[PDB]
């Protein structure tokens, strides 16, 4: 009826009648995806699921 | 276009650059490539921009 696994930012749990899964953004490592060359400020703008 | 053995959840990472003498202002001197399936590097193929 209730479970929890993970740490702050990256955590799956069941609260009340619902289930929540939180992803820490800094965990996703998007700086590392492309070299810092030719890019200074990186920011997210669109999410599809 | 990038017709390799690409599976789901895989995100190609390519960069095109031009290092010519004539310099037109930033915003368009280089581009990224993510899925490569006839990718134009833009979320829209608009020629009325």
């Amino acid at each position: 009826g209730k479970g929890n696994v993970g740490a702050s930012g990256n955590e799956l749990k069941l609260s009340n009648r619902q289930i929540e899964a939180s992803v820490r953004l800094s965990d996703l490592k998007i700086f590392s995806d492309y070299p810092e060359s030719l890019g200074n400020t990186r920011q997210l703008k669109q999410v599809s699921v | 276009t990038l017709p390799a053995l690409v599976g789901p959840y895989e995100d190609i990472r390519a960069v095109l650059n031009y290092g010519g003498s004539i310099v037109m202002p930033r915003g368009c001197s280089a581009i990224a490539l993510s899925h490569g399936v006839n990718d134009s590097g833009q979320f829209m193929l608009d020629f009325n921009d």
